[PDB]
């Protein structure tokens, strides 16, 4: 169907104890491919997919060349916002950077996107139209003004255009045996007694991708959520995710009871029952 | 403003007593970025502990995974350790083999 | 691919 292929960069400063560590991961969907750490023993752009293990040693250079700079820039970066908002010597600080595109079903370029955060807000972003920016504020605008005089605009859109899907669609490509494939949710139902008169039911999807999920239950075919347990999505460590949902229910009464489940790699809606 | 980390500890596979299984530790929703994690099996520190990288969700926030290999008993206990500076005391979440 | 533009804040 659709994909996405997304950079995100963090710089946080530590004063007292060095200069900012930096830090960027590349995903492709749901997928990371690709990481950096200027705190590791040798920095450098590291694969975390199989399929970005075969681009060359001009590849890895030039990303590792990349993430360099870009250490220095968003160090920069923190100075300099430090100094706009006159904030104490005190603490640590953030810059936050995430930036790339979405592709189409045709594989054509939806929409293109770099926005900044300065310690976990908005501070400026790229428009939609990849022309403008939108300052969250007094200083942002600032950095707007920098940014409209360097035409620092341009550079985005050539690349958001060209460059960003492209090579999205090259990953799309060469990975294609895992990023254009959906795996289907492994699923049952757990029973857990709290008393003589009450037990929990807990439904879990297991080892699906992509993260995408819904899960539900209903009573005699009509739904109640507002009963209903979650936990956030999570990840295996396998690349796959996990979730379930669980709902307190009187004991006897287990029957009426089903889990209903919906993932893209399931041909059809699922139901489950203890 | 700081966020405080949620925390989730839960095996990879489920957990059958004497089989090899990896232990995950899920911290999302905080800031900064600067973070402490350990692993412990009975109260005592993990050594070997695998730490993916750290990114971050649409809200800004970060989250990271942390895990390492163990073999799920009847006794044994398992818990993350996580020292954040939204918080004064270490937060520890036992392992639920329900959960 | 990262990108290589240069920078301001």
């Amino acid at each position: 169907g659709s994909h996405s292929m997304r950079y995100f960069y963090t710089a946080v400063s530590r004063p007292g104890r060095g200069e900012p560590r930096f830090i960027a991961v590349g995903y492709v969907d749901d997928t990371q491919f690709v990481r950096f750490d200027s705190d590791a023993a040798s920095p450098r752009m590291e694969p975390r997919a199989p399929w970005v293990e075969q681009e060359g040693p001009e590849y890895w250079e030039r990303e590792t060349r990349n993430m360099k700079e870009a250490t220095q820039n968003f160090r920069v970066g923190l100075n300099t916002l430090h100094g706009y908002y006159n904030q104490s010597e005190a603490g640590s600080h953030t810059l936050q950077r995430m930036y790339g595109c979405d592709v189409g079903p045709d594989g054509r370029l939806l929409r293109g996107y770099r926005q900044d955060a300065y310690d976990g807000a908005d501070y400026i972003a790229l428009n939609e139209d990849l022309r403008s920016w939108t300052a969250a504020d007094a200083a942002a605008q600032i950095t707007r003004r920098k940014r409209e005089e360097a035409g620092e605009a341009e550079q985005c859109r050539n690349y958001l255009e060209g460059t960003c899907v492209e090579w999205l669609l090259r990953y799309l490509e060469n990975g294609n045996e895992t990023l254009q494939r959906a795996d289907a949710p492994k699923t049952h139902v757990t029973h857990h007694p709290i008393s003589d008169h009450e037990v929990t039911l807990r439904c879990w999807a297991l080892g699906f991708y992509p993260e995408e999920i819904s899960l539900s239950w209903q009573r005699d075919g009509e739904d109640v959520t507002q009963d209903t347990e979650f936990v956030e999505t999570r990840p295996a460590g396998d690349r796959t995710f996990q979730k379930w949902a669980a709902v307190v229910v009187p004991s006897g009464e287990e029957q009426r009871y089903t889990c209903h489940v919906q993932h893209e790699g399931l041909a059809e809606p699922v139901t489950l029952r203890w | 403003i700081q966020k405080t980390p949620q925390i989730q500890v839960y095996s990879r596979h489920p957990p059958e007593n004497g089989k090899p299984n990896i232990l995950n530790c899920y911290v999302t929703q905080f800031h900064p970025p600067h973070i402490e994690i350990q692993m412990l099996k009975n109260g005592k520190k993990i050594p070997k502990v695998e730490m993916s990288d750290m990114s971050f969700s649409k809200d800004w926030s970060f989250y990271i995974l942390a895990h390492t290999e163990f073999t799920p008993t009847e006794t044994d206990t398992y818990a993350c350790r996580v020292k954040h500076d939204s918080m004064a005391e270490p937060k520890t979440v036992y392992w639920d083999r329900d959960m | 691919c990262t990108s290589e533009e240069m920078n301001a804040f």
